[PDB]
């Protein structure tokens, strides 16, 4: 009777920023989701392939829970098929995704007076990223023709930069912290399931 | 420096296509954040697409289905393929540079370039002198000027002595006339005592009808 | 969607004024406004961004302010070369929305200036084509309004002239207006004396420009 952490992703005190969002791996465990579906808490509770009940009665080789935080306005753009600079150069879900979104408001948490700066997001990259890639690269990004030698400066970027999540913002800019479950069936057998 | 030109826009008939043209000189298209804005003649700006370094693309609802953004690389270019047009179009239309970094802003613009859809047909101009006069004498100055006449589409392009003089000159909107095609006049003042010295040619160009024409005044 | 409305539409101002232009969002778009300026016939330029950060190059006088839904642009001494029509865009949605407000138009108010007066009869080499097209023209006037009224011989004319009118000069805030009365080769020859008569407020009494058909 191995539960699985998942109180540990959810109920965690500090969330990763998207560009370098946090993947924990569930093996060897019994999962039970009814904690999560049957939830007043979240308002985004997307499932694909699966369906949210269902989800107790199945098994499946490994579990990925994917954590970060971004604005509620980007919400919609964590689901396959989507683009835009989350989908496009964050995190970016693939075509044949069985798995589950699952995202709620944050503000009592991660927004401070005068602005929280600990949550940042990738807006420039050469290409976009395949589907569950990471990068935490650092380096000026180069706009021009003329190379930046770690300066910044016109056609110089940051790649990365600050959310500045304030609680007085409107609910579009404020903070949702995102919960992706990743069902990974193989050929090895099942190492987590519900309580069926 | 940095510099967003142009080019490809003319007359097309409704229903018909045609591909802009944005070449780009400071920075390199394939890296930024590339838009489309069009302005109706007499209007205000309405954004029409946009595109993402990564490659993603991004329509306004105006355009959605008939309007395609792209760009070459190698040539530093960014691209509009219109297709579907319809009256509603007729626009000039600029590439800009979009940062990212506080919101979606548009820092470089290109001139713009003119699309007209109509049913007419390309006709170029007739440029005639508007001569000075002794009932063209203002105090010391004199008035002298070209008439570019019955042309369609807009624009045309008049500069003076192929762009060395370029004080005192005016030149005038056009106008639709009766007819249904456009006239236009540019006119220059300058010293009495010039008329005797300097040689004075207006430059017209209509690249529609890929008319040139070089006329000296008096 | 969302609307950005502007006000006012038009507004004239004289050079030294503090000017300002209102942007008013249909929804709360925080700080993500932007101000540009459009001179006429040249390449729109960005002036603030993030609703009161100033853009690199352009002059000081220039100021953003405000935040949700009420932003203004301020110009603390108007100058000759600001005249333009200034636009605020909004990008408050993540995924590309922009909308513009419908601009508001500056104009710079100066000193009256009459205009110089000038008539054209029609070139030879249009008549070789059956039309003739006589010019007149007003340069370098203030204000904008200004009559034109072609008198074949004091025959009032109707209906065939087009008159096309500059957009403020940048430096000297005046306008130039042309006026064009065109005629069949044949209808031009049937009279004598053309004139072009131009009341302007910078003017005592009408200025009349004549001539007649073959000096």
């Amino acid at each position: 009777t191995n539960l699985c952490p998942f109180g540990e992703v959810f109920n965690a005190t500090r969330f990763a920023s998207v560009y370098a969002w946090n993947r924990k791996r569930i093996s060897n465990c019994v999962a039970d989701y009814s904690v999560l579906y049957n939830s007043a808490s979240f308002s985004t509770f997307k499932c694909y392939g699966v369906s949210p009940t269902k989800l107790n009665d199945l098994c499946f080789t490994n579990v990925y829970a994917d954590s970060f935080v971004i604005r509620g306005d980007e919400v919609r753009q964590i689901a396959p098929g989507q683009t835009g600079n989350i989908a496009d150069y964050n995190y970016k879900l693939p075509d044949d995704f069985t798995g589950c979104v699952i995202a709620w408001n944050s503000n009592n948490l991660d927004s401070k007076v005068g602005g929280n700066y600990n949550y940042l997001y990738r807006l420039f990259r050469k290409s976009n990223l395949k589907p569950f890639e990471r990068d935490i690269s650092t380096e000026i990004y180069q706009a021009g023709s003329t190379p930046c030698n770690g300066v910044k400066g016109f056609n110089c970027y940051f790649p990365l930069q600050s959310y500045g999540f304030q609680p007085t913002y409107g609910v579009g800019y404020q903070p949702y912290r995102v919960v992706v479950l990743s069902f990974e069936l193989l050929h090895a057998p099942a190492t987590v399931c519900g309580p069926k | 420096e940095v510099q967003l030109v142009e080019s490809g826009g003319g007359l097309v008939q409704p229903g018909g296509s045609l591909r802009l043209s944005c070449a780009a000189s400071g920075f390199t298209v394939g890296w930024n954040y590339m838009s489309w804005v069009r302005q109706a003649p007499g209007k205000g700006l309405e954004w029409v697409s946009v595109i993402y370094p990564g490659g993603t693309t991004f329509y306004a609802d105006s355009v959605k289905g008939r309007f395609t953004i792209s760009r070459d690389n190698s040539m530093n270019t960014l691209f509009l393929q219109m297709n579907s047009l319809r009256a509603e179009d007729t626009a000039v239309y600029y590439c800009a540079r979009v940062l990212p970094m506080y919101g979606d802003y548009l820092d470089y613009w290109g001139q713009g370039t003119l699309v007209t859809v109509s049913s007419a047909s390309t006709k170029g101009p007739s440029v005639f002198p508007l001569a000075p006069s002794s009932k063209s004498t203002s105090g010391g100055t004199a008035a002298l000027g070209c008439l570019v006449k019955d042309y369609f589409p807009e624009p045309v392009t008049v500069s003076w002595n192929s762009g060395a003089l370029t004080s005192g000159v005016h030149t005038f909107p056009a106008v639709l006339q009766s007819s249904g095609l456009y006239s236009l006049s540019s006119v220059v003042t300058v010293p009495s005592s010039s008329l005797g010295t300097q040689t004075y040619i207006c430059n017209v160009n209509h690249k529609p009808s890929n008319t040139k024409v070089d006329k000296r005044v008096e | 969607d969302i609307v950005m409305t502007q006000s006012p539409s038009s507004l004239s101002a004289s050079v030294g004024d503090r000017v300002t232009i209102t942007c008013r969002a249909s929804q709360n778009i925080e700080r993500y406004l932007n101000w540009y300026q459009q001179k006429p016939g040249k390449a729109p330029k960005l002036l603030i961004y993030a609703a009161s950060s100033l853009q690199s190059g352009v002059p000081s006088r220039f100021s953003g302010s405000g935040s949700g839904t009420d932003f203004t642009l301020t110009i603390s001494s108007l100058q000759p070369e600001d005249f333009a029509t200034y636009y605020c865009q909004q990008s408050a949605s993540s995924t590309p929305e922009y909308t513009f407000g419908q601009g508001t138009k500056l104009e710079i108010k100066r000193t009256v200036a009459a205009p110089s007066v000038f008539i054209f009869p029609p070139s030879d080499e249009q008549l070789k084509s059956g039309t003739a097209s006589v010019v007149c023209l007003l340069n370098n006037f203030y204000p904008r309004e200004a009559k034109v009224q072609w008198k074949v011989d004091n025959a009032l004319q109707s209906g065939n002239s087009q008159e096309s009118v500059t957009e403020q000069d940048s430096k000297d805030s005046t306008y130039s207006l042309s006026s064009t009365l065109t005629l069949s080769k044949a209808d031009y020859e049937k009279h004598k004396v053309y004139a072009c008569e131009v009341t302007h407020q910078g003017l005592s009494s009408p200025v009349t420009k004549s001539f007649n058909r073959g000096e």
